[PDB]
RNA sequence: UCUUAAGGUAGCCAAAUGCCUCGUCAUCUAAUUAGUGACGCGCAUGAAUGAAUUAACGAGAUUCCCACUGUCCCUGUCUA
RNA sequence: GCUCUGAGGACUGACAGUCGACUCAGAACUGGUACGGACAAGGGGAAUCCGACUGUUUAAUUAAAACAAAGCAUUGCGAUGGUCCUCGCGGAUGCUGACGCAAU
RNA sequence: AGAAGUCCAUUGAACCUUAUCAUUUAGAGGAAGCAGAAGUCGUAACAAGGUUUCCGUAGGUGAACCUGCGGAAGGAUCAUUG
RNA sequence: UAGGAUAGGGGCCUACCAUGGUGGUGACGGGUGACGGAGAAUUAGGGUUCGAUUCCGGAGAGGGAGCCUGAGAAACGGCUACCACAUCCAAGGAAGGCAGCAGGCGCGCAAAUUACCCAAUCCUGACACGGGGAGGUAGUGACAAUAAAUAACAAUACCGGGCGCAUUAGUGUCUGGUAAUUGGAAUGAGUACAAUCUAAAUCCCUUAACGAGGAUCCAUUGGAGGGCAAGUCUGGUGCCAGCAGCCGCGGUAAUUCCAGCUCCAAUAGCGUAUAUUUAAGUUGUUGCAGUUAAAAAGCUCGUAGUUGGACCUUGGGCCGGCCGGCAUCGCGCUCCUAGCCCGGCAUCGUUACUUUGAAGAAAUUAGAGUGCUCAAAGCAAGCCAUCGCUCUGGAUACAUUAGCAUGGGAUAACAUCAUAGGAUUCCGGUCCUAUUGUGUUGGCCUUCGGGAUCGGAGUAAUGAUUAAUAGGGACAGUCGGGGGCAUUCGUAUUUCAUAGUCAGAGGUGAAAUUCUUGGAUUUAUGAAAGACGAACAACUGCGAAAGCAUUUGCCAAGGAUGUUUUCAUUAAUCAAGAACGAAAGUUGGGGGCUCGAAGACGAUCAGAUACCGUCCUAGUCUCAACCAUAAACGAUGCCGACCAGGGAUCGGCGGAUGUUGCUUAUAGGACUCCGCCGGCACCUUAUGAGAAAUCAAAGUCUUUGGGUUCCGGGGGGAGUAUGGUCGCAAGGCUGAAACUUAAAGGAAUUGA
């Protein structure tokens, strides 16, 4: 179940059986890689990259066409986001919630949600500290966190 | 959370007790199929599919109604080959039938095999 | 349910240590108040009787159970003790030297005698059964 | 049962408010009309006439303990 | 008391040279156990009553438990008004206006 | 060589004062619980217990208890398409 | 760090310096009626409780402290001092230490001789000779334990059941017994010549003579309602005496008391008391329970802790009768183990788990042998012609945990190849030590051997498992009375005003208090105030719970759905800690309609401090700040899986043709049908579960084990006292004991 609610959804994306790409995917891995780096230096995260390819450029899965995940192409070309995808977006959501709350002091629901979002941030940040994808000192300061994002 | 080899055996008990012909198992394991090999060797279930397309896996066993109970002892014990002798009495229905499956450095094997190879290990479970 | 992790030995042992205290027998036996009772962890106790009293009997019955107020030579407690034979009270007399034992139910009031936990088993150094049976007169 | 407009509520007390009074009990002392703490049918206690407490503070009033001492036993002497 | 030891700095060319008024600790010895040696300079504690505190007061017999105090409450008043002075004209609050003035 | 004595250290009993801990024990008065009996005042609860019961909180009353606000059915309704 | 001291390491101590050490894995502190262990009792297994005590270790000799001698002592059957105690004194002085043996006092429920002995076991000395209250022997010893007497056998008898016929008898077989009936046999308890035993006696073992008539050579303990075995015996007592562990008996016919007979259970033993084990699956890891019987925290977050998805070759074979060795698509070894070019060789990730081995003190326990006569025991003893000696044994096991060592790598944790600073035979550059060409010691040097460093070429499949019906994040169209700020509206209630009308109005079952010809009630129009948001409105939605229903706007947030997007285990539950938490309540502003604790009245009633009716303060509302509880409920913790059926319904999505008072036509919106997920629920049935009520989750439970938190151990006393802590206060959280009690309680049945 969702880790911070009693919701129990199972909606998701079910990956196709065949790991190999379909016939009609005939654009070359180098050109796909250049598309990845073009949009990355244009400033989009791996989620936006995958969606963009899946929608306009007809690339089902970049791992299927290339053998390397979006983040791995970006890490190899040195365009990878400094702060990971999901930690970035949890920080951005915490900044939004705290900015709203600082003007709406009676918003106990927003105070609860901020407790939950910062809880998620800190749980995930411990993971990234243990897997060394973040600096061993990176600490989420609520004060000067809005500079980091947005 | 999941701690399968219980999610498999309890499914099998429920299917048998309802009299279903085939039961399917959502995760698999090398340990799981090695347990089912003990069952099939000792003639308690008949042959079965192991659907390994791409993921954790899936299995389908056909029950012959010859099984009666099968369980996992999560909280997997320590177990010497000198002192299975009071697990066999503590769990199995009698000293003639029933088998206690203990994982040992020679792979998954039942306690009568453990007497003759004289190797102990950890309880995976049992069936009788 | 229970905690059955293979590494939960600390939790289970602490939990039984903590939960044995609700058990009345364990609490009574280790709380240390048994040494604050009159006998203070003794089977019998020689004491001096103050007076032959006689006391009421409880609701369903109706009678006068003939007890005595005794003082304990060992620690000065004054208590009430029964005299368990027919008309045996006459043998007891004021300021005699008696042996007081538990009256049954292990320090808990017995039968229809209200709030009395003790019985007289000797007086003036002579067996009280022997007094009852004329085997030996004091 | 008579009667009032209402019948002294929460509290509190021989209190700086109690005549009887040196109230009764306990404590303090060898001995206490004093002090404290309780008891209240309280001559004549009592609620912003403020009631009950209240740490700190007081050239405020009262009681006791320790140190100290010519205040005293009991006076003596010295200096201006 | 005396004889020491240690630490704390400045200026000049992790060092060298020059200078430095003080403070703080520690030790050995010494004396008729005397040492804040004169001067200066809290007696302490257990409680009760009263007033919260600070403050003010009967100059020349009463310095307090009295008065004041903040705190609390009440009353009048929206300017053609409230409280008040004035013999009269006029005036104080008011260079103000209810988070204010006035009377308790 | 060598004793009494003596000096300075060191170990240090033992006593003394305060502080404090712990175990028992006294206390006028206040106020709990229990047991007893052949008591007084009520009628609170169990039926719709004669005001449905009860939970939390606040105030009151000789006593059970009463009322106010919110909640529950362990309700006296599993029910408005009649 | 340096030293001092010690026999010696060491803050053991000194001088200087640093600021460290332990802790929720429980330090420090407190209790212990606590010496530790080998072990004892009980035990199906697991456990629970105990262990002062004869074996080992430690500590003390009245309490502390300090030393001599000596190899060895902080000795106490050695000394010095103090404190407590006390002895002799001729009054100055002096001697002390039984928790050694024995013995005396006291304390107590509680514990024996002021004996003998060196003979054994050993110790000790200068020592074959001495000494030994160590130790042995003897006296008291129902501590505990063992064997085990109190009669046996015969015919007679009133008799008593078949069996020889079994009728019709009659007597018949083991003898069953009331038989002190009759009878001779057997013996040890006891007495005792003697011998043996003994260091000397004593006991035991042998045995001259003595030693049984059933009253004695006498068996008791407790019980006779239920449990629980054994009186619907007799007399006495009369809710008394008394019994009774509990239930209960006794109130003049007592199966229950006091007695006699009879009987019963155990039997030289049994009852009683306390403590403890079992019972007790009433402490539950094996192995309990939490909807209603005691028990899910109000709810969520949350660190430690506990628990953690799947994936990695031994895949197929030979070979000999459970396994050796083999080969296949086995990173190398120089060296010891190293073939008749070759098995089976070093160093270059940890643990757990598991197998085997070693070492493991005996006594205890298990257990082998053994005829102390058996038995508890003991470790002996057994067979020669039982003639100058043979054969001897005096086993073996267990010993959890910690440590050492060998084989395995299934299972489980830790650490970690993606920056390649990776692996790789080599080639020489930096610099080095030296052996055999230094026969003597050798010391720097050219190819050499080797660390270290070091650049470039080289090869290889050159190196990154999947993407969970785990989770996070993104994205799209949504949905929701989810939240906050502002904002529009609605009638109604009250008040007030303007107008009209006239005797009543309000309220009740009926009244009265109350308002009213100073015009109440009623009607219309309108304004102010504050509250509330009808109907729609539901077995419907949203929210973590509390809770959230007028409108629009804004602000952030959210579940589900969809997804061929991403991250790749990041997760589940969570002591400490943290956020929200109805109503009441508290501090202080604003507001003050309605309603309304307290309070005041009128009724009722015996009372009426209540229900009923009028007025009404706080309050109800809002703000700022507290409080932290509710039958905060589903009396049902959280995540996960399986299992049974259906129609509804909520949101999302997908697929159907078939009509819209829509749509420039279609799509889309409403509606009909079918299917997926995720919700809130409901209806039927046990094949299940349960004490049942009942429950499709309270099932998958004695065929008991997915993970995790909290929490109960009969009813009271009691959520009380005391302590702590938080709070302005109310109070909240944490929270006993004494004593008392035999039932309290849950579900269902019948009756009333
Ligand atoms: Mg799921
Ligand atoms: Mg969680
Ligand atoms: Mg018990
Ligand atoms: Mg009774
Ligand atoms: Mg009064
Ligand atoms: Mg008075
Ligand atoms: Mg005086
Ligand atoms: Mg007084
Ligand atoms: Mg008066
Ligand atoms: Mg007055
Ligand atoms: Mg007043
Ligand atoms: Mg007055
Ligand atoms: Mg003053
Ligand atoms: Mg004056
Ligand atoms: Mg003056
Ligand atoms: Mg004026
Ligand atoms: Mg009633
Ligand atoms: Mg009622
Ligand atoms: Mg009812
Ligand atoms: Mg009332
Ligand atoms: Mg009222
Ligand atoms: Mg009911
Ligand atoms: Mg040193
Ligand atoms: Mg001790
Ligand atoms: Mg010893
Ligand atoms: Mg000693
Ligand atoms: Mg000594
Ligand atoms: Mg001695
Ligand atoms: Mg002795
Ligand atoms: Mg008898
Ligand atoms: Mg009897
Ligand atoms: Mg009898
Ligand atoms: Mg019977
Ligand atoms: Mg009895
Ligand atoms: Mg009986
Ligand atoms: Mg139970
Ligand atoms: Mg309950
Ligand atoms: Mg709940
Ligand atoms: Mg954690
Ligand atoms: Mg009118
Ligand atoms: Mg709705
Ligand atoms: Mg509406
Ligand atoms: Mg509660
Ligand atoms: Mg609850
Ligand atoms: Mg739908
Ligand atoms: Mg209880
Ligand atoms: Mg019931």
């Amino acid at each position: 179940g969702r880790m911070h609610s009693r919701g129990k959804g199972i909606s998701s994306s079910a990956l196709p059986y065949k790991r190999t790409p379909p016939s009609w995917v005939k654009t070359a891995v180098a050109d796909v890689d250049e598309l990845i780096t073009k949009a990355a230096k244009k400033g989009q995260m791996p989620s936006q990259i995958g969606v963009l390819l899946r929608d306009q450029h007809g690339i089902p899965l970049v791992k299927s066409v290339t053998g390397s995940k979006i983040l791995r192409i970006l890490k190899a070309h040195g365009l990878a986001p400094e702060i990971p995808e999901d930690l970035y977006f949890l920080i951005k959501k915490a900044v939004a919630i705290r900015k709203h709350l600082e003007r709406n002091r009676k918003d106990k629901d927003s105070k609860f949600r901020l407790i939950l979002v910062e809880s998620r941030i800190h749980r995930l940040a411990r993971y990234y500290k243990r897997t060394k994808k973040l600096p061993p000192t990176w600490k989420y300061e609520s004060a000067t966190a809005s500079t980091l994002v947005a | 959370g999941r701690r399968i080899l219980n999610d498999a055996l309890r499914t099998m008990v429920n299917a048998e007790r309802r009299g279903k012909a085939t039961a399917q198992l959502q995760p698999i394991s090398g340990v799981m199929i090695s347990f089912l090999n003990i069952m099939k060797h000792r003639g308690y279930i008949k042959n079965f599919e192991v659907f390994d397309p791409h993921r954790v896996g899936k299995i389908t066993v056909e029950l012959q109604g010859r099984i009666k109970d099968c369980k996992a002892l999560t909280y997997r014990q320590d177990l010497r080959a000198t002192e299975i002798e009071k697990y066999r009495t503590r769990m199995l229905p009698t000293r003639q039938w029933g088998y206690v499956v203990v994982t040992t450095p020679n792979g998954v094997l039942d306690h009568e095999e453990a007497i003759r190879q004289n190797v102990g290990g950890q309880v995976l479970g049992y069936f009788h | 349910g229970k905690t059955r992790g293979m590494g939960a030995g600390r939790k289970l042992k602490t939990h039984r240590r903590n939960q044995r205290w609700a058990d009345k027998a364990y609490k009574k036996s280790h709380l240390g108040n048994e040494w604050k009772k009159p006998f203070a962890g003794s089977s019998h106790a020689k004491g001096i009787v103050l007076e032959k009293i006689g006391i009421e009997a409880k609701q369903p019955n109706s009678a006068i159970r003939k007890c005595a107020r005794v003082q304990l030579v060992k620690n000065g407690k004054k208590i009430a003790a029964f005299v368990p034979n027919d008309g045996c009270l006459n043998f007891i007399e004021e300021n005699d030297e008696v042996l007081i034992a538990g009256f049954g139910r292990k320090g808990h009031a017995v039968g229809d005698i209200p709030g009395v936990r003790f019985k007289v088993v000797k007086v003036s150094g002579v067996s009280l059964l022997a007094l009852f049976k004329e085997k030996k007169e004091k």
